[PDB]
């Protein structure tokens, strides 16, 4: 259900994968108009 | 809830499906025209007559991190030691490039630009051509463009004031370590129609420029013949990226260059011919 | 046509007058000759797949050309249709070419598990086929030929999953530096 | 507008130029009632599995031909499920949906007319004590065709006067049956809903026939290309179909 | 009490003798929710014209009598609508309904087991490497009854080992799967309701078989009367039956 | 209160037993008909005089999970090195099934379908046929379904673009790793009463596919000769399971079939024969 997340390291690139977030669905290839 | 949701992979959820029933208008949503660049909007509970369905999958594997998040060998340096004049011959250079291995190179030019950070790891090899292998010790250095490339074992270079070191022993663990997005630019090329200032060099070889990467062995002189074989893997976090376009069909022929033809080798692609198209 | 632009497009003949079919291909995600389409090369480095399907269909002729055409989808578990009448009997959708010059068909998610694999090996997922449904009827000099396009696209329930390696590209010596 | 879309079951049908829509004496196809009822066993409704389209064989239509006729429900007597569940039982009842397609370039010119008429009992050929055999009118899914070459059994035949709508009534008249035209220089489709109409509320599917179409061509075919023959092609649907009185298979 | 009636369809089964009634694992047939569907298309339900009782062909039971087996749904691959509508459409999904029935005098004595096993994977006859057959899987409504004389294709056979429930584990431990014996002296009849289970909502008829049934005569029949070989009636219905993806006729 | 409970493990309590009296009455507990297919629910305070007690038994390690939740071995590989021809063998495929070892396959063919996460061990060893070892690397990595399959020691296949690989050397713990429950219905297959769509493989051959494990060894070419032989161990969490079943009488024959016969062998069950049923 849920976990630990620390980080350790001084550095963002230092640290893990980032947090999955959207897709931002509205697609402009779908639909390459204003 | 939000802890719950990412454990489970529950988030990034895809819409369920109505019911619909025999209809009989004037609006045909079946007809459009595909000379306007769009793509048609038709659902299935436009055509057909449909159940009420409660999906359950989520898109949550076919993120981009997720995509571009794995580890990929991208190259392979293979070092023979030598018992005569050992200290003149017995060191490493390669330019760095992802550009080498065809898996990690056709999944990261499916787009044209990229933005990321990088982690290595190293998984180095001894092979034994003696009675025992004794103690080794390997040093690996990063030069970035400019600083002075070592020609020799005993190089003044290897003191390491500035540049990044790491240290492996036999019996240790991979090394690892993580680089940050280090790019003149907003992004990385991977297509670039252009030249150099002097009308040279057509494509990315004048772009990309990181660097080198260089290796010695530490071990002063023995009486072992070994031969030492490290391979290089990299995955990527944090990406962004943009602009798609269409996979790779043919086998890649050189670095930086898009050319495709092959002395006495006709064209080849994944297509399989068939004999009639009235069959399938 | 194995290296050219004509393997995109079929003829049409306007000296055929009964009920014939025109081409025939398998509705599996992954294979050929669909395999190469974006939805197609996308799908190869998974293994699961779920979802509906969208074809379109393009007409190229005269502007005093006229015809009327059958698509059909037949589901699993039957060979493949040889007859109209035998085609018929399914989930199928009557064209008729007028102002507008495209038409847009789905073809429904029928199975008895919730995924298929994309490769499937002796299992089918179906076929779809077209036919002449009237005749190509053209005015005096005219040219008595004309062409047809497919487009191919996922509904807004298509998914993918369990990543894996895709089998549509191969390294055989070395990449020079 | 010109535009028309119609789906029923699985399929759906496209058209780009039509001429309104028929609705047979301004009724819309329903269920059965309870205040009509007759039978008290539950009846059997197929839904989507039979109310869908199927499309007969096409007929070509040449400078020299006079007409073409069908009968209901007997042109569907093999389509599958709704087939087999008509002589699987013994009673049912069912609206139909018809559409008639037959295009052509815009140099042909040509007229059409076509119509539905209900409890359209047919003439007999001769003269005498004579009558209209049953395999004749039942020729299924391929329908009658009139000609002139000698047909056998004469005594059984039917008549082939089309100008006497094929029962001794002059042809004009027939527009008082639901009906539509088709003009080339106009349009090229013709629709036609109709409900379920007869003097009881449920009857045998094999031993009568409700409806029947007529396709008299009223003005003859002429164009100076060299596409001299055009088909035409019919397709039909079952609406709120249900059958009822289930037992062995009668074939 | 010992009376029991059931009423399906249009069909009415009675008995005055009976041990109550099973419902395996206490659930009872219902229809698909759309928590749990995958397809799309609308389904189809038959309804009264398929959820009935259909009777299969009997069997003799003597003094060397070993036992028979059956599978379904392919008993009733040609048992009027259902089969229809199994043959005419891609999936499908039902519940059942199983009574057997045999009967006897008051100076006969004997015991049968009778169960519904899910899932039963038979093994093969011979030894090496060798599978089964198709044809032999789906014998229709006549079944399988164990026998000694030499069989055709020895190859693609199944064993003949009643004792290790044809399938390698010892009779005796059957019990768990939803059974009822028939003991001679106390009753004739069982009764036994199963829903549908799988990994699946929907699958393929006929190449997959949910359940079987099988017959052991664990006491051998014996009496001193003339009457020495007494028959066996199997009686199935459908429950809840739906079905889905209509095309041709596969046969 | 409850992670005391379950730290002695003093959950799942058993009912107690009740004192009783003599009894005389129309009703008899004890009577009843077998034919229904029931079970009889009679106690013992209802045929005999008892005494009040006080139980103190839990039924904690007959639980699904404590059952199935052992480790145990599935597979052997023994790979051979040779000096000959060094970069086209040293190589192995297995094509993944829990149906090779006769504990755990009895142990999960209890039941007809089941749901659970698996766990994964590997116990690599070493064998010296030479005066020494030297440096030994090995690598396995899982090949989904549809994925290509190496056929030599030096294939481009072993770049693991996003197939999954783990690394192992000498002097280094043992690998582990967890897996989901990959499968694309609800539930895995047992038992299997079906065919395929060309009316062929009858059983469970075509229903589980899982995908194949391969293993290459990375040292380069060397002077050593070794035989390396890994075990895979094999553990289930999260378990459920549906529709108990019968246990295995006799010994398996073949994998996916339940046949049975031998050839020259007669039938051989557990059950020991007596001289006479009077005397126990
Ligand atoms: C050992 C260091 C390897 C780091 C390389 C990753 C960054 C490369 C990004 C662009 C390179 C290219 O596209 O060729
Ligand atoms: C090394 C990977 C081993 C994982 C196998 C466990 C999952 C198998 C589940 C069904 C297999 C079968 O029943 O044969």
């Amino acid at each position: 259900l849920n976990y630990f997340n620390i980080n350790y390291f001084k550095d963002a690139a230092s640290n893990g994968a980032s947090k999955l977030e959207f897709t931002q669905d509205p697609s402009k290839f779908t639909d390459p108009v204003k | 809830e939000n802890y719950i949701d990412e454990v489970l992979n529950e988030v990034l959820v895809v819409p369920n499906i109505n019911s619909s029933n025999p209809t009989t208008s004037n609006s045909a949503p079946a007809l459009d025209a595909a000379e306007t660049g769009h793509t048609s909007s038709v659902q299935p509970e436009d055509v057909i007559e449909t159940r009420y369905v409660q999906t359950s999958q989520t898109r949550d594997e076919m993120s981009l991190e997720s995509f571009l998040g794995r580890s990929g060998c991208i190259h392979e340096s293979k070092l023979e030691v030598t018992l005569a004049n050992y200290n003149k011959e017995n060191f490493t250079v390669w330019a760095i490039n992802l550009q080498e291995m065809a898996q990690i190179r056709r999944k990261f030019e499916l787009f044209t630009y990229t933005r990321f950070d990088s982690e290595i790891t190293l998984v180095p090899c001894i092979s034994a051509l003696s009675q025992d292998i004794g103690h080794i010790t390997m040093q690996y250095m990063y030069v970035p463009p400019g600083a002075p490339v070592p020609n020799s074992r005993d190089d003044y270079a290897w003191q390491s004031g500035t540049n990044a070191s790491v240290f492996w022993q036999h019996g240790q663990a991979y090394p690892r370590f993580s680089l940050p997005f280090l790019s003149v630019a907003s992004a990385y090329y991977m297509f670039y129609d252009g030249y150099d200032e002097q009308d040279q060099n057509y494509g990315t070889a004048n772009t990309n420029n990181m660097g080198s990467l260089c290796s010695r062995i530490v071990t002063e002189k023995h009486i072992h013949k070994v031969h030492i074989m490290t391979r290089i893997y990299h995955k990527a976090k944090h990406v962004k990226a943009w602009c798609p376009r269409p996979p790779r069909a043919l086998e890649y022929t050189r670095a930086h260059r898009t050319n495709f033809k092959i002395e006495d080798r006709s064209i080849q692609t994944a297509i399989v011919t068939r004999p009639i198209i009235t069959t399938a | 046509y194995i290296n050219s632009e004509n393997m995109y497009s079929v003829v049409l003949q306007s000296s055929i007058n009964a009920p014939d079919k025109i081409f025939s291909i398998r509705t599996d995600v992954a294979s050929q000759p669909l395999a190469t389409t974006l939805i197609g090369e996308i799908s190869s480095y998974f293994t699961h797949w779920t979802g509906s399907l969208r074809f379109s269909f393009m007409f190229c002729g005269t502007a005093n050309t006229t015809v009327k055409l059958l698509l059909a989808y037949t589901p699993p578990g039957i060979a493949e249709p040889t007859t109209r009448k035998d085609a018929m009997l399914g989930t199928h959708v009557i064209w008729d070419v007028g102002l507008q010059s495209t038409i847009s068909m789905v073809v429904p998610w029928i199975s008895a598990s919730h995924y298929r694999n994309t490769s499937p090996g002796r299992s089918t997922s179906g076929y779809i086929t077209c036919w002449y449904q009237t005749r190509l009827v053209i005015p005096p000099q005219t040219p008595p030929t004309a062409r047809l396009l497919c487009f191919v696209s996922g509904c807004k329930d298509f998914c993918l999953r369990m990543a894996r390696d895709t089998n549509l590209h191969l390294q055989s010596g070395a990449i020079a530096q | 507008d010109r535009i028309i879309q119609i789906t029923r079951g699985d399929s759906t049908i496209t058209s780009q130029d039509v001429a309104n829509a028929i609705v047979a004496y301004g009724v819309w196809p329903h269920y059965l009632s309870s205040k009509d009822a007759s039978a008290i066993d539950k009846p059997s409704q197929p839904d989507t599995s039979s109310n869908r389209f199927y499309t007969l064989r096409s007929v070509t239509w040449s400078s020299s031909s006079k007409g073409w006729w069908w009968k209901l429900p007997d042109a569907l007597k093999d389509m599958g499920i709704f087939g087999e569940n008509m002589f699987y039982h013994y009673l049912g009842r069912s609206g139909y949906t018809i559409h008639v397609q037959c295009n052509a370039s815009k140099f042909h010119q040509g007229t059409l007319i076509v119509a539905l008429i209900p409890e359209h009992q047919i003439a007999s050929a001769l003269h005498g004590n004579v009558n209209v055999g049953y395999n004749y009118t039942h020729p299924g899914e391929t329908g009658r065709e009139v000609k002139a070459e000698t047909r056998l059994n004469p005594d059984l035949q039917p008549t082939e006067e089309y100008w006497l709508n094929f029962d001794g009534t002059l042809l004009g008249n027939i527009t008082i049956f639901p009906h539509q035209f088709i003009n080339l220089r106009s349009n090229n489709s013709a629709t036609i809903i109709a409900p379920y109409v007869n003097a009881v509320p449920m009857d045998s599917m094999r031993s009568h026939n409700n409806w029947s179409l007529v396709i008299i061509p009223i003005c003859p075919l002429e164009t100076s290309s060299a596409i001299n023959t055009i088909p035409i092609t019919i397709s039909i649907s079952p609406m709120c179909a249900e059958f009822s009185g289930a037992r062995a298979k009668r074939q």
